[PDB]
């Protein structure tokens, strides 16, 4: 089967910027290439066929190019409705095969996270569990480190982390980090700390509570 | 009314079979091919196979032979894909896609059908309030929605009247069960002087839980 | 004959089309080794193929090896020659492991300028349609120069889905203002692909180009060339 590769895997760009996405096939695919755009929770939408033909009604800011193995899709002037993931596909030799996708996201000014830490609720404890939750909200860029410390020592184990997609309104990211413990383990210690390191500051943001 | 309207989401056990439909309207169904595409984890896409509704000819991606069977019913303008011997690796979103241009196969897409194959049992969430304990101009509050299945859950804050400052985090799957948290931020002038409530609907277990954020 | 095509220099006295520039047929960093009748020559993106030595109105076959030197694919290279146009195609056979695909290479010749077409009259062209393992197709094509429209049909191919109509389409200028007709391919009256023909010769004596027919197994290429009789 022909292999299709897309680079880079993520692109950050500003509104109005020129953006170029690339696709490479493992052999000459004779211009039989589609580009699709997909928004979160939505179906793909075809933008290009035969490498350089615009689907009817697609804005003229889009164009496809390339030949042999090397193709690109260029957006001449990025608009907000263009944000999403772009996939290429070859249909020169069946089975048709897709590239891995390039996500196009919006650049914005760096923003420090708002960090909040929450103790287990009495309702969870009464059932023998103890989740400690830290929200790290509205930050940019997406790269972030969260460390958990219990009685001042780094908690190694039992961390689940979840990230939102880029926010439609302010272009930031948010993340939750959950330390889950048995009720007995939780009651073994006093102090619980969520600490976030992010490029917006040399000093970690630290939020704690003390069980006493 | 949309051209390619697929059948609804499916939740089945390993070993089962499902048949997904793709009803065509607004164009000449028999004159255009219909393909099917699998998208795993909202990312990786694969082409399964294609059928010409007029002539009945089919081509399958070798990887899907013996997994998928394509058919059509020309009279009702419907294409079908049956997936047999289901395992959790078949959980995905499936799309039908028709062609339109003379030199393209993949031009307009159905809305997608979500298939979940699992042996997990329907299980209501435990909902736990997340309040600071043990403060500033703005206070962030939360609700932890833990240990539910299947995945469809909806969290609202003050009966949905608070939404602009809400973050809902993607669920994570653990012991066969999902866990998700939601956060909301309100002015310090609001909480704790006033009750803020999160409501959690998990329709598969007939759950609509309300939890107050207090103290 | 084939060997002379590969070894001889051009001969102003040979029947045109005398030369064909290999562009699509051999990409930037490829070498294309053609062999026939004991001879071999290597090209050469940009290089000229001595079609003057080949017979008009027939497909000439060479063994080919495409390389980048390491071998990518091999099979049979096909050239169809008219007086003012010619085209090439590749029947891949091996890539070693058996694997077949048929794809058009270059369509070349003395393109008729869109700005210097006949001002009127109806021309009929008759020639060959050739695809994988089959050079016996017949192309009939008609151009009305008053309407600047063309239409035609492909018949007599062994594969039934390749016997298609080439539906009516306007002549338009391409990026060099060469006259070209790009249109729809019909199978049992319904669209199943696309075609493109250029018009060639100072008096629009010829057409050459290709059709692409969608099947459930992929797109099949048909090379096309016809001339006024």
């Amino acid at each position: 089967d022909i292999v299709l590769t897309q680079s880079p895997s993520s692109i950050y760009a500003s509104l109005g910027e020129r953006v170029t996405l690339t696709c490479k096939a493992s052999q000459d695919i004779h211009n039989y290439l589609n580009w699709f755009q997909q928004k979160p929770g939505k179906s793909p939408k075809t933008l290009i066929y035969r490498a350089n033909r615009l689907v009817d009604g697609v804005p003229s800011r889009f164009s496809g190019g390339g030949s042999g193995q090397d193709y690109s899709l260029t957006i001449s002037s990025l608009e907000f409705e263009d944000i999403g993931i772009y996939y290429c596909l070859q249909y020169d030799e069946f089975p048709p095969t897709f590239g891995g996708g390039t996500r196009l996201e919006i650049k914005r000014a760096d923003a420090a996270p708002t960090v909040s830490i929450f103790p287990p609720s009495s309702e969870q404890l009464t059932s023998g569990g103890a989740s400690v939750v830290c929200f790290l909200n509205n930050f940019y860029p997406k790269d972030i480190n969260v460390k958990w410390k219990i009685d001042g020592s780094e908690r190694q184990n039992g961390v689940l982390n979840s990230w939102t997609d880029q926010d439609s309104k302010d272009s930031t990211y948010s993340m939750s980090s959950t330390l889950t413990l048995t009720k007995d383990e939780y009651e073994r210690h006093n102090s619980y700390t969520c600490e976030a390191t992010h490029k917006t500051s040399t000093s970690p943001i630290v939020k704690s509570f003390n069980r006493n | 009314q949309v051209q390619l309207q697929e059948s609804g989401p499916e939740l089945v056990k390993p070993g089962a079979s499902v048949k997904i439909s793709c009803k065509a309207s607004g164009y000449s169904f028999s004159d255009y091919n219909m393909s099917w595409v699998k998208q795993s984890n909202g990312k990786s896409l694969e082409w399964i196979g294609i059928i010409d509704p007029k002539y009945g000819t089919i081509n399958y991606n070798q990887k899907f032979k013996g997994k998928a069977t394509l058919t059509v019913d020309q009279a009702s303008s419907t294409a079908y894909m049956q997936l047999n011997s289901l395992t959790s690796e078949d959980s995905a979103v499936y799309y039908c896609v028709r062609d339109y241009y003379g030199s393209s196969y993949f031009d307009y897409w159905g809305q997608g059908t979500t298939l979940t194959v699992s042996s997990a049992k329907t299980t209501p969430p435990s909902v736990y309030p997340l309040a600071p304990g043990c403060t500033g101009s703005s206070v962030t509050l939360g609700c932890l929605v833990k240990g539910y299945f299947p995945e469809s859950v909806t969290v609202t804050w003050n009966s949905g009247s608070l939404s602009s400052s809400v973050h809902t985090f993607p669920a994570l799957l653990q012991s066969g069960l999902y866990t998700m948290s939601s956060s909301v931020t309100v002015p310090s002038s609001t909480w704790p002087s006033q009750t803020v409530t999160c409501s959690v609907a998990h329709p598969a277990s007939s759950t609509t839980v309300d939890k107050k954020l207090c103290r | 004959g084939l060997a002379d095509a590969l070894t001889a220099p051009l001969d102003h006295k040979d029947k045109g089309l005398q030369s064909l520039t290999l562009d699509q047929s051999v990409r930037k960093n490829e070498k294309l080794k053609l062999a026939a009748q004991g001879a071999e020559k290597t090209y050469g993106n940009g290089d000229s193929l001595n079609t003057g030595k080949l017979k008009n109105d027939k497909v000439s076959r060479f063994d080919f090896i495409r390389q980048i030197l390491i071998t990518l694919e091999s099979g049979e290279f096909q050239v169809y020659k008219q007086s003012h146009s010619a085209l090439t195609a590749f029947q891949t056979e091996q890539i070693m492991v058996a694997k077949r695909q048929f794809r058009i290479g270059d369509i070349a010749g003395e393109h008729t300028s869109f700005d210097k077409l006949p001002e009127g009259g109806r021309a009929t062209y008759r020639g060959t349609a050739f695809g994988s393992d089959d050079a016996g197709g017949k192309l009939t094509y008609t151009i009305d120069f008053a309407a600047k429209q063309g239409n035609g049909k492909i018949e007599h191919l062994k594969s039934p889905e390749l016997n298609v109509d080439l539906a009516a389409a306007d002549i338009k200028p391409d990026g060099k203002r060469h006259a070209v007709i790009s249109g729809s391919v019909l199978y049992n009256q319904a669209e199943k692909g696309s075609y493109s023909l250029g018009i060639f010769g100072g008096k629009a004596q010829e057409v050459a180009g290709s059709a692409e027919v969608k099947t459930v197994n992929g797109i099949r290429h048909i090379g096309l060339a016809a001339k006024q009789l």
